[PDB]
Order: C-alpha cells, then sequence, then structure tokens
RNA sequence: CGGGGAAUCAGGGUUCGAUUCCGGAGAGGGAGCCUGAGAAACGGCUACCACAUCCAAGGAAGGCAGCAGGCGCGCAAAUUA
RNA sequence: AAAGUUGCUGCAGUUAAAAAGCUCGUAGUUGGAUCU
RNA sequence: CAAGACGGACCAGAGCGAAAGCAUUUGCCAAGAAUGUUUUCAUUAAUCAAGAACGAAAGUCGGAGGUUCGAAGACGAUCAGAUACCGUCGUAGUUCCGACCAUAAACGAUGCCGACCGGCGAUGCGGCGGCGUUAUUCCCAUGACCCGCCGGGCAGCUUCCGG
RNA sequence: ACGGUCGAACUUGACUAUCUAGAGGAAGUAAAAGUCGGGUUUCCGUAGGUGAACCUGCGGAAGGAUCAUUAACGG
C-alpha cells in the first residue's frame, strides 16, 4: 500500500500496514528469486546449444 | 616464510602435493577427466568412418577454406573432425571410407587457422594421403 | 622471539662487515658463537674479540678486518655425513681454493678440512669466505 | 590399562624423508601382555618388553620390566 | 613484546654486577628471614615482602644476603600458599571481570577481556601442571572460580 | 601384482617397471573335494552359473592367461617349421 | 630435461595472479645463556 | 510547549582500541598500554590446522517509536527515439530493545615474532637533570612555560646503505 | 535315507549402476533478398527498481591535479 502515514494512526492499524508490507516484501522476494534460476536455467541450456553448434553442424557441404 | 625445521618433512610434503594439484599440466594428466573426454582415449592414432566432409572457414585474418571430413570412431563411438593436409586430398577421401587419423601436435588444442579442429587425416583405405598425393600407390575401394 | 643465536651473531657481524665497520658487538654470548669466532681467528678472517662478562648471558665485541666477504649460518643442522660433505662444499663455498664449512662433531667445533683429517661427521654450523 | 590382563603401549619414532632430508614424527600402537607381577603402573611411564609367540590375535609381546614415570616418585 | 598485547615495553628491573651484601647493611641472614616470617604472618605476597624489605629495611636483594629466595624460604618453613601467587591474582581478576559481566550483559569489551584472562590462566595451569606444582586433576571452572580465591 | 631395475638428469629430483631373476596370484566365475610327503591341482574329479561340440532325440564329451595357429579386438605385435 | 613455470636445494604475495576483517587458541613446528 | 534526532565550531596527520570503531556534563562499574622498581615466579615462550569471541553499512525476525533524510512509488517538467539527470510528496528503512547474517577498496591494495645496518628535530605519554619567568614579586613544596636526556608510540624530512 | 557343516546358485522386494528401443515436447542450424517495420571521475559491499548490466538509498575507499595566509598577543 502506497499510502502515506498521518500521526494519528495508532497500533492494529500502523501494525497490520506493516506487516502487510513485509508479506509483500516477502512474496517479492521469491518472485526474484525464481526469475534468477529460470535465467540461469535457460542460459545454461542455450550454452550448451551453443556448444553443440561449435563442435558439429557447422561448415559448408 | 617456509618451515625450515627438521621435522617438518610431512608439511612440506603434503603443502607440495596439494599445490601440485593447482598447476594446469599436472591436473590436466593425473585428475582423469581430459583422459575420459579425450576422443582418442590416449591412443596416438585413430581409425574412422567417414561421415561427412565440411568446409571450415580461417579464422578471420586469414580467408580461406579448410577442407575438413567429419568422422565418426569405431572405438567408442564418437564423432571429430579431421583436417585432410593437401590441396586435391580431399578427392581421395569418400563417404563411408576407413581412415586413420592422428592429431596436429598440440596435445589437444586447435592448431593454426582451422577452429575447433584437433585432428588431420594420415590414412585413406589402408594407403596414406603421402603416397597418394605423391601417386606412389593405388587406392582401393 | 629470539632463536638460534649463532644466526644473529653472525647476521650482526655481517651487516658490519659489510658496512665498513672496524667493530662488533654481539648479543648475547654462548660457546658455540665462541668457538666459531675462535675457529674464524684461526684462518686469520676476524681478528681478536673481548667477551664482556656480565652475569646474565654476555657479550661479545668483535674486532674486524677486510678478509671477509660473507659469514653465512645452516639452519636447520643438517647431519653431515663424510660421503655427503663434498655435496656440501660445491654448493656453499664459492671455489676449491677458500671458504669453510664449520661443522661440529664429538672431536668438537671444526672446519671441513679438519673433519675430512679426522675421518668424522657431524653436523652443519656455517660456512665464511 | 583398560582391558583385562593386556595394556596398550606406544612406540614414536622419527621417519626419514630423503627428498626434503628431514623427518616425520609417527607412532604405532601395540597391544601387549601384562602380567598380574607388575602392579600399581601408572599412565605414561616406560616399559621394556619381549617378543613371544602370539597370545591373541592382536597380542604379540610380553611386559619384561617397567620404569616409573620421570616426574612422579 | 606482550603475550596479550600488541605493546612492546621494555620497562624492567636491572641488578647490578656486585652479587655480594652491601657493608651499610647490619642484619644477617636469620633476622632477615624472622622479618619475612614476621610479615608472611601478618599476611603478604613474596612480592609484597620484598617490596617493604626493599622500602623500609634497605634488603635490596635477599637471595643476595639470605642466599635464598622468599618463596623458597616460606615453602621450608611451611607458609606458602597452596596455589601460587600470579595464577591466584589472575584467577581473582577473572572472577571480578565475571562479577562485572554478570552486571553488565552488553560489554564486549569485558567479555573478550575476559578470555584473554582465562587463556592467561589455562597457560599458567598448564605449567604448573607440568612442574608437579598443582594436582593433575586441578581444573579451573567458571562456576568454581570465587570459591578458590 | 611387489621388488631387483629402466629412461632422463650438474646437485636435488621426475617418470616408468605387463615383460625372461626372486616372491605372490589364477587357469571362463565362485564353491566343494579324492589321491598323495606336498594340491583346495584344473593338459585331476564333483556341482551350480555363462558360453559351447557330437547327435540315431535316449545320451556323451568340454576348458589354449601352454607351443604354433584362427576369429574378434584394436594405432599396436611372428611359423599350424 | 629445458621448468628457479611446483622452488628441500631454489620461486613468489605494494602496483603484474596472490596476506585470512580482527584476536584468542588445542594438535603440529620452532624454542635464550649455563655444568672440564 | 512537545517530539524524536544529532553531540558542530574546539578537532590537529593528536589520542585510545585486537579490528570494526570511539568526541556534551557528572557519578558508578570492570578493564588496558606505557613508564618507574636493586619486587616476585624462573622458561612459564613464538606462530598456530580443529575450534571460539568481536565484527561498518545494507538486510531478516519479534516489540516500541517515527524529527530529518529517504531507496521503491506517485505526480510535474523535458524530447527524431528517453523510459537516467531535475523539482514536490513519500513507503520500507534511517532511532532504540532483544534475537539473526559474518559481508566491504573490512587497505599500508604491504602476515606475526626477533636481530643488524645512516642522520635530524617536532609531537603524545611516562621518568630523570636543571639556570630562569609565572599562580598580581606567591612564605615552602606544587601546576604552566623554557633547556637537555632516556623509554614506548602516531608521523614527517633528508640520504648514491643497499634493493 | 535322517541330521550337521562348507556352500555355488535360485526366487522375491529395496537401494542403485550400466547396456539398449522409443511416441512426443522444446530448440538451433542450411535452404526463403519471401510479409511488415545521448549520458558516465574510477570503484567496493549490500537492498530496491522486471533476471543481468545499469540507476538510486546507505556505509566505505583513491586505484583523484594543494593555490593563498600563518614571528605580535603586551600596558
Amino acid at each position: 500500500s502506497t499510502q502515506p502515514r498521518s500521526k494519528n494512526e495508532s497500533k492494529e492499524d500502523k501494525r497490520a500496514r506493516k506487516q502487510a508490507i513485509k508479506e509483500e516484501r516477502k512474496e517479492r522476494r521469491v518472485e526474484k528469486k525464481a526469475n534468477k534460476l529460470a535465467f540461469k536455467l535457460e542460459k545454461r541450456r542455450q550454452e550448451k546449444e551453443l556448444l553443440n553448434l561449435k563442435k558439429n553442424v557447422e561448415g559448408l557441404k | 616464510g617456509k618451515c625450515r625445521g627438521l621435522r617438518t618433512a610431512r608439511k612440506l610434503r603434503s603443502h607440495r602435493r596439494d599445490q601440485k594439484w593447482h598447476d594446469k599440466q599436472y591436473k590436466k594428466a593425473h585428475l582423469g577427466t581430459a583422459l575420459k573426454a579425450n576422443p582418442f582415449g590416449g591412443a596416438s592414432h585413430a581409425k574412422g568412418i567417414v561421415l561427412e566432409k565440411v568446409g571450415v572457414e580461417a579464422k578471420q585474418p586469414n580467408s580461406a577454406i579448410r577442407k575438413c571430413v567429419r568422422v565418426q570412431l569405431i572405438k567408442n563411438g564418437k564423432k571429430i573432425t579431421a583436417f585432410v593436409p593437401n590441396d586435391g586430398c580431399l578427392n581421395f577421401i569418400e563417404e563411408n571410407d576407413e581412415v586413420l587419423v592422428a592429431g596436429f601436435g598440440r596435445k589437444g588444442h586447435a592448431v593454426g587457422d582451422i577452429p575447433g579442429v584437433r585432428f588431420k587425416v594420415v590414412k585413406v583405405a589402408n594407403v596414406s594421403l603421402l603416397a597418394l598425393y605423391k601417386g606412389k600407390k593405388e587406392r582401393p575401394r | 622471539v629470539r632463536m638460534n643465536v649463532l644466526a644473529d651473531a653472525l647476521k650482526s657481524i655481517n651487516n658490519a662487515e659489510k658496512r665498513g665497520k672496524r667493530q662488533v658487538l654481539i648479543r648475547p654470548c654462548s660457546k658455540v658463537i665462541v668457538r666459531f669466532l675462535t675457529v674464524m681467528m684461526k684462518h686469520g678472517y676476524i681478528g681478536e674479540f673481548e667477551i664482556i662478562d656480565d652475569h646474565r648471558a654476555g657479550k661479545i665485541v668483535v674486532n674486524l678486518t677486510g678478509r671477509l666477504n660473507k659469514c653465512g649460518v645452516i639452519s636447520p643442522r643438517f647431519d653431515v655425513q663424510l660421503k655427503d660433505l663434498e655435496k656440501w662444499q660445491n654448493n656453499l663455498l664459492p671455489s676449491r681454493q677458500f671458504g669453510f664449512i664449520v661443522l661440529t662433531t664429538s672431536a668438537g667445533i671444526m672446519d671441513h678440512e679438519e673433519a675430512r683429517r679426522k675421518h668424522t661427521g657431524g653436523k652443519i654450523l656455517g660456512f665464511f669466505f | 590399562m583398560k582391558m583385562q590382563r593386556t595394556i596398550v603401549i606406544r612406540r614414536d619414532y622419527l621417519h626419514y624423508i630423503r627428498k626434503y632430508n628431514r623427518f616425520e614424527k609417527r607412532h604405532k600402537n601395540m597391544s601387549v601382555h601384562l602380567s598380574p607381577c607388575f602392579r600399581d603402573v601408572q599412565i605414561g611411564d616406560i616399559v621394556t618388553v619381549g617378543e613371544c609367540r602370539p597370545l591373541s590375535k592382536t597380542v604379540r609381546f610380553n611386559v619384561l620390566k617397567v620404569t616409573k614415570a620421570a616426574g612422579t616418585k | 613484546g606482550r603475550m596479550h598485547a600488541p605493546g612492546k615495553g621494555l620497562s624492567q628491573s636491572a641488578l647490578p654486577y656486585r652479587r655480594s651484601v652491601p657493608t651499610w647493611l647490619k642484619l644477617t641472614s636469620d633476622d632477615v628471614k624472622e622479618q619475612i616470617y614476621k610479615l608472611a604472618k601478618k599476611g603478604l605476597t613474596p612480592s609484597q615482602i620484598g617490596v617493604i624489605l626493599r622500602d623500609s629495611h634497605g634488603v635490596a636483594q635477599v637471595r643476595f644476603v639470605t642466599g635464598n629466595k622468599i618463596l623458597r624460604i616460606l615453602k621450608s618453613k611451611g607458609l606458602a600458599p597452596d596455589l601460587p601467587e600470579d595464577l591466584y591474582h589472575l584467577i581473582k581478576k577473572a572472577v571480578a571481570v565475571r562479577k562485572h559481566l554478570e552486571r553488565n550483559r552488553k560489554d564486549k569489551d569485558a567479555k573478550f577481556r575476559l578470555i584473554l584472562i582465562e587463556s592467561r590462566i589455562h597457560r599458567l595451569a598448564r605449567y604448573y601442571k607440568t612442574k608437579r606444582v598443582l594436582p593433575p586433576n586441578w581444573k579451573y571452572e567458571s562456576s568454581t572460580a570465587s570459591a578458590l580465591v
């Protein structure tokens, strides 16, 4: 929640806002870790394909 | 500084062998991984069956086409590429021909203008490329 | 900390001999240092020295003559057999004409020539030329 | 000294390495039979033993005479 | 160079070459021994006895006059303490620092200096067990530390 | 397979030693035996496991990491005198 | 073998590859004179 | 009036700490180097695999608090193509307490202990020896300066010691 | 023939490891000229912004080009 806090908010509201931000950050970190592992796996298999291109299926006849 | 005691022999030999493992030649010789990744399997020459003829482009500052031959080895089944050395010697190689193949000389390293080729053809159909090139022998088929 | 006081003595006299000084103060003093200095003195490499006597480990003041090029100690004190002494004097000495591997045998602290003469082997201490 | 009528001694020695011209400290453990006439034997005292026929699977020597430790009375 | 500090101090005593008793000192060996005995009955460490003898009675070195050092005189008579001087002092220092640490939990500097103190205590304990001054089964404990002092 | 040893090398060292001498191990794989002073033997026996020969279809006979030789294997190695 | 590019003899660790963020600490290694 | 924050100028190549680090006043608590000793012990030591404490900032859990700042984010300007710069607001955080992580250009890009090899005078601490000025001329010691010396440090300058 | 011992091997599940056929999935390569189209001193460690780079917040470095002034302070 992108809501600016005022001076009048007390407990059970500020605490709920803070834990909502914490849960959002936790899900965001899980998503970023998934993106990093997916990119690493795809780069590894594309490097394997480039190496297979280097070894064979490269020439004229 | 080095430990220069009288009872420090086992420390010195343990350190020497652990730092021996950090050499490139020693690790390539002794780890047993480059021996298993070597297509020849630590042999001087191998014998294969010709699959295809390839025109490999030369590395950039020299512009030419090298006539190589893609073969499949008999004893392990690996596919390798061997450069046919002289001019007009490619016409002696045919598909599904038995070839004796040796390396270039840099022991597993790509040599000179040809990228990704470790090997060169020595004999074609149980006669040498040199005798065919010089017209000393005829090849059967 | 301080170990092998003969190394300290030889390093001090070598540093002062290279600097062109006439006298060296070395501390502490031990008997093996005195025997080494006596061996060098009998071949005329250093000259007269005084043992200043404290009730502690003493001190030595040696007089210098410019006849010494390098004085050196070998650590650790390896076991030198009589057959292996030729390799040692090939490694350390600058020539077959001069230089001295000081070594201690059961007959005493002596040179390599005296060890050859008396047919005894010992532990290596130094060299000087 | 924890078996029934048998003890474990150790032999320390120096092993020479010729490439480095140096030594390394090695030890070997020996299970030796101790006769009941040698009582009040403490841990860490010198013993001289003599070779005999095999008495068990590992016991081969026999305690001949024991000299006490250096520090103790 | 100190063993737990990076300082390299040079401050120490320097005896003269003369081991002989000075002429002005009109004290015999038995009188010096009796003074040591009465200081021990008063209750002092041997270093404090030596300081009192040097400052007040003019006895420079007791082993130059009597021929024997203070702790050997106390041990031969039988008034030496059970645990030695420096070990007792280090254990008392450890007890004081530990009491401060149970007062103040967040004192990291006190914890580090306590670790250094116990390292010194263990070193002295090993040395005294090697020389058969302490029994081999003697052990310092954090819980059993204040009771020994 | 381990030594004697071999190649290289100022000195130190590094690498190799399947191979005619010595010792060990095994006769396709394990196992159990008979005889004999000596064998857990295989150019001795009894099995199971894996290959395999003669068949008249019931049965019998197997063991070349011995000397020649053959196949296969491989870059790689001799005469059925 | 050259390779003092495995350094025991006999290498290196400011800037070229490199010293642990820091201290304690068991095993290991080394350990001051001094006795004809 | 209140709220949390921060301890400027003095603040220096000055000091302390194993390092990260440490700057309002006072009191308490337990430590520490150095110096001085004609004190005591008498080798008790050095470096240290295993192991153990501390460890900037940022970050994560449970509590409190939110002054400033502020990543993200929201707008506003600016353009053949701008989606970084700039301005306003502002979330986590920045603060404190108790648990976690053990990472920095965590730098002297220079292991620790010990010895020797040129010189100089500034500074911090301690000690020693002193003519003098000062506490409105101080009646004695004591503090501040001034002149040398010694020990341990933070540093500097100079040198064809040699590398 | 009973029993015992040595015991090859056989059968059943688990852990594996190897040899060897495979419908399909995702790719790449050769053959299609086929269709439409300006900013930044150099960095380090963490966190965010779409993974990385990059930018920013915080804390660190120089591996970043020191000009000018500075003897009185007593009445």
